[PDB]
RNA sequence: CCCGGCGAGGGGAGUGAAAAAGAACCUGAAACCGUGUACGUACAAGCAGUGGGAGCACGCUUAGGCGUGUGACUGCGUACC
RNA sequence: UGUAACGGGGCUAAACCAUGCACCGAAGCUGCGGCAGCGACGCUUAUGCGUUGUUGGGUAGGGGAGCGUUCUGUAAGCCUGCGAAGGUGUGCUGUGAGGCAUGCUGGAGGUAUCAGAAGUGCGAAUGCUGACAUAAGUAACGAUAAAGCGGGUGAAAAGCCC
């Protein structure tokens, strides 16, 4: 029974994210929750509170024991890009961009 | 056994009870044909050699069906010379099933 | 184009295309290259012309059998209910209906038919003509369309 | 019907031994790469290799005419921008022999990734023995 | 001092194929709380190989 | 009137980038690049029938040399037996029969050289 | 925002460009 | 006789050039002017 | 109701004809970026295709063999305006 | 810059001269099939029907014939919630522009035929507008006056408070 847990609108760039995502996926959760929580970044944060929510999804909603769990499909979709101007020297404007994400996280017993 | 015959300006091994695609001929479409001009037919070291074709041979086949081939398209170009042409074709066939060689 | 006959940026120098105006039609909310005006399509037609259409048209009517000639074709009262019982019993559904006359009873029950006209004697046109399945023509309307028509 | 065409795993090679003894060298080349392409058989198609297995023995003695024994330079580059160098043909022989049948039937072989399987197939030896006796090789001369 | 052709995503792949990072081999375990902490760490109770170090 | 031409040239570019699958990178995405590399390989497909005609013509020449010095005979010599023995066999079947049937090649062979003893 | 790319355009443009950057007549 | 069955004479509407669209139309990118004349020009052209 | 920071965001439930109509809301193309599967790819040189063509995977089938995807190797081949 | 003045390997002929027979070799010629143009001729034209020859590289450019789009009439007609347009596939079809059918999405309009009118077809114009790439997770994070610790709050403290 897969369980779908989203943070969309991440307010952290796709190609950032994808780094952690790729660690965890096709692993127990239990591995997934201490590779999360000793790695460093940013998105790890994020992407072990969407695995937290995956989890209590599947077993609140779906009678799902936690041991069998385990992570079948994670992947991070571009999002919107709020756009910003910074000013450089003589009078030269470049627009940076401020990129989103939307991660997904899918937990499954198979 | 197989034998050699001359079909549309060209020409056809073909052994009994094949199916071969030939140009296109004037037949209908469950009639029978006799390609009487064969130029060798072998029969398991007994094979003949027509000299200009074979005297006694013949090869008796079924038309199966006609048909047109599959679509090709011919693209000439010109560059930086504002040249360019399209063309399609389809070549008219014809299926045939040897019924038997008559040696 | 409402706007300002600026140019947006210099000639040369900077490394964008040359452009003279904001209201080109090449730009964003620019003119249109050949903007319309209110021209008039009316053709002119000559009279020989208009009369040898009518009585090719009205000949091929009689040929397809689409013209009844009638000697009166009345309405009591002003009754679109009137005007269609008269047509079931004539068995006409889409007809024009010439008449030499001007009968008011019988334009105020068929103004509110689609598939009825009437008209006068004088103001016919080929396209209803032809528009209309059948026509039904007064022997006066006759009268004066082969008068006017010589 | 469609052109017969060979397949790699169908097909069949044989093992041939060449002696070079006194032979001239492109003349023994030509054949020996006629043999590695296996243009001597009818089932040959360019891009499948339908040759045969050959090892040449007494690449020392292998012989060429005129003067070109002293006189046949094999130039070489290091990649190095000095770097040509420069060998003839008894040099060659006297160090390292084999190589002389290796450049003449390289250069006598197709270029790209089959040419240099084909070669792979040739095994010259300078002396007159070798350690393929357990391919069966048959005699070959040509 | 700029590019004069636009590279593919292909090489984007290649060059990112280096800037993969690398999980955690394993966690140590406390022998006396029995919790995971890393190797050579102190765990987030406050032990370290078995004796409390620190309060919290 | 106003005629918007979305959908057409929605058509027309739709029409081109089917034809460019397979295509590496942009040549199967991008409709100026694609367009460009469809029309090239019309281009080489028209001059490919042609020489299609060649290259069979010379696989089938050196498979019968081969099999004619397997017999014993050059291809230049046999060529002229079966002109002299009136034989108007072509070429691929000649090849086709010195693949399968190398009996019949041989009896090819000795026809051929009767035709020029 | 295409009107702070009002500035954008309208002045990275008024900005004039200093100029060419080699004291060198090609005369 | 009726308003889709009409049609006009063989030879009385000719279709008018509409240059500037195709190879294939053959008024192609010049329009019948040929290239980098004063008569190419819009406009352009001498009087009588 | 649940995870979460009395968050954002999301999973449920519910409304509704429809929530892949949920307010960043009709239809939602392309560029662009991803996940998954098949095939190919780490001794191999160039407008990247085309003609031939092995093998692999997948469907149909009276096995007949056709399709489909990939494309080892190979002949030719230096974009458009 | 590197053999570098046979295309290379290599050749004492695999060089040259002479003679001869073979063969390879082009989109040339021939064969088979198919399309079209222009002329003959006969028919008896539906003004085109056999046969017949012959022609068919092509820029500027001239001439001829067509496809498709939007709109008007035909049309108070026809198709359509038993699913329109549009989007995405597939299959078929035509010499081509193109056409038809259908699966999914979509959820309300579309329109034959024959005529008519055009804001009628885009890859380029250092074209216009919007969106997304690239370089690249790179440079940089704005004076080299300087920070360290404890406690607190808090989901979380190098930056907040003491
Ligand atoms: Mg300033
Ligand atoms: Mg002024
Ligand atoms: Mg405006
Ligand atoms: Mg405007
Ligand atoms: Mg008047
Ligand atoms: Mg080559
Ligand atoms: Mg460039
Ligand atoms: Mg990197
Ligand atoms: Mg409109
Ligand atoms: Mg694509
Ligand atoms: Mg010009
Ligand atoms: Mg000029
Ligand atoms: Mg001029
Ligand atoms: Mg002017
Ligand atoms: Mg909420
Ligand atoms: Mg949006
Ligand atoms: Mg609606
Ligand atoms: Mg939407
Ligand atoms: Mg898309
Ligand atoms: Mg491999
Ligand atoms: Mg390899
Ligand atoms: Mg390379
Ligand atoms: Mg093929
Ligand atoms: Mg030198
Ligand atoms: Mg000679
Ligand atoms: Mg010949
Ligand atoms: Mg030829
Ligand atoms: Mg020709
Ligand atoms: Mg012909
Ligand atoms: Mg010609
Ligand atoms: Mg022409
Ligand atoms: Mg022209
Ligand atoms: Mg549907
Ligand atoms: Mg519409
Ligand atoms: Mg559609
Ligand atoms: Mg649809
Ligand atoms: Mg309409
Ligand atoms: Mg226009
Ligand atoms: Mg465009
Ligand atoms: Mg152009
Ligand atoms: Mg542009
Ligand atoms: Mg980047
Ligand atoms: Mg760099
Ligand atoms: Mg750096
Ligand atoms: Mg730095
Ligand atoms: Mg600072
Ligand atoms: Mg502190
Ligand atoms: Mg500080």
């Amino acid at each position: 029974m897969e369980t779908i847990a989203k943070h969309r609108h991440a307010r952290s760039s796709a190609q950032k994210v994808r780094l952690v995502a790729d660690l965890i996926r096709g692993k127990k959760v239990s591995q997934a929750l201490d590779i999360l929580t000793y790695t460093n970044k940013k998105a790890a944060v994020l992407v072990k509170k969407v695995l937290e929510s995956a989890i209590a999804n599947a077993e609140h909603n779906d009678g799902a024991d936690i041991d069998d769990l385990k992570v079948t499909k994670i992947f991070v979709d571009e999002g919107p890009s709020m756009k910003r101007i910074m000013p450089r020297a003589k009078g030269r404007a470049d627009r940076i961009l401020k990129r989103t994400s939307h991660i997904t996280v899918v937990v499954s017993d198979r | 056994m197989y034998a050699v015959f001359q079909s549309g300006g060209k020409q056809h091994r073909v052994s009994e009870g094949q199916t071969v695609r030939l140009e296109k001929l004037d037949i209908a479409t469950g009639e029978t044909v006799e390609f009487a001009e064969v130029l060798m037919i072998a029969n398991g070291e007994e094979v003949k050699i027509g000299v200009p074709f074979v005297d006694g041979g013949v090869i008796k086949a079924e038309v199966v069906a006609h048909g047109r081939g599959e679509k090709v398209k011919i693209v000439k170009f010109r560059r930086r010379k504002h040249y360019r042409k399209q063309q399609g074709h389809r070549q008219w066939f014809t299926d045939v099933k040897i019924t038997g060689i008559s040696a | 184009v409402t706007g300002s006959g600026k140019k947006p940026w210099r000639q040369k120098g900077t490394g964008r295309a040359r452009s003279g105006s904001i209201k080109s039609p090449i730009w964003r909310s620019g003119g249109v290259t050949f903007a319309a005006r209110p021209q008039d399509h009316s053709q002119k037609v000559n009279k020989k012309m208009y009369r040898g259409a009518l009585k090719s048209i009205l000949s091929e009517l009689v040929r397809q059998d689409r013209l009844i000639v009638v000697e009166k074709f009345s309405v009591e009262a002003p009754k679109t209910k009137l005007l269609a019982q008269k047509l079931k019993d004539m068995a006409l559904e889409d007809v024009l209906i010439i008449t030499g006359e001007l009968d008011e009873n019988l334009f105020l029950a068929a103004r509110n038919l689609h598939k009825v006209d009437v008209r006068d004697a004088t103001g016919i046109d080929p396209v209803s003509l032809i528009a209309f399945d059948k026509v039904v023509m007064t022997a006066d309307a006759v009268k004066q369309v082969e008068e006017m028509l010589a | 019907m469609k052109t017969f065409t060979a397949k790699p795993e169908t097909v069949k090679r044989d093992w041939y031994v060449v002696d070079a003894t006194g032979k001239t060298l492109g003349r023994l080349a030509t054949e020996l790469a006629r043999r590695l392409r296996g243009k001597h058989k009818a089932e040959y198609t360019p891009h499948v290799d339908t040759g045969d297995y050959i090892i040449v023995l007494n690449a020392d003695k292998v012989a060429v005419t005129g003067n070109k024994r002293t006189d046949k330079v094999y130039y070489h580059h290091t990649g190095h921008i000095g770097g040509i160098k420069q060998a003839t043909f008894e040099e060659m022989i006297a160090r390292r022999p084999e190589r002389v049948i290796e450049i003449a039937v390289k250069g006598m072989l197709p270029k790209g990734p089959l040419g240099r399987a084909m070669f792979r197939k040739l095994k010259v030896y300078a002396g007159n023995e070798h350690n393929h006796a357990a391919q069966q090789p048959q005699v070959l001369d040509i | 001092a700029v590019q004069q052709n636009k590279p593919t995503r292909s090489k984007r792949g290649m060059r990112r194929s280096h800037d993969a990072l690398t999980a955690v081999t394993s966690l140590s375990v406390d022998k006396t709380s029995g919790e995971k902490h890393l190797r050579h760490h102190i765990t987030a109770d406050g032990y370290y190989r078995g004796r409390k170090v620190i309060a919290k | 009137a106003r005629v918007k031409r979305g959908v057409i040239a929605r058509a027309r570019h739709k029409k081109i980038l089917k034809q460019a699958k397979g295509y590496y990178g942009a040549r199967s995405r991008v409709y100026r690049v694609a367009f460009q590399a469809v029309i090239k390989a019309g281009q080489y497909a028209y001059r490919d029938r042609r020489q299609r005609k060649r290259q069979f013509r010379q696989l089938w020449i050196a498979r019968i040399n081969a099999a004619a010095r397997q017999n014993g005979i050059s291809y230049s010599k046999f060529i002229n037996g079966l002109k002299k023995a009136s034989v108007e066999i072509d070429r691929k079947i000649l090849a086709d029969i010195a693949v399968f049937d190398k009996v019949a090649f041989t009896a090819l062979v000795e026809k051929a050289k009767a035709a020029l003893a | 925002m295409s009107g702070k790319m009002t500035g954008i355009v309208k002045w990275f443009n008024a900005d004039k460009g200093f100029g060419f950057i080699t004291p060198d007549d090609g005369s | 006789m009726r308003l889709n069955t009409l049609s006009p004479a063989e030879g009385s509407k000719k279709a008018g050039k509409r240059l500037g669209r195709g190879i294939g139309s053959g008024l192609g990118k010049t329009g019948g002017r040929g290239h980098k004349g004063q008569k190419s020009r819009s406009g352009g052209g001498v009087r009588r």
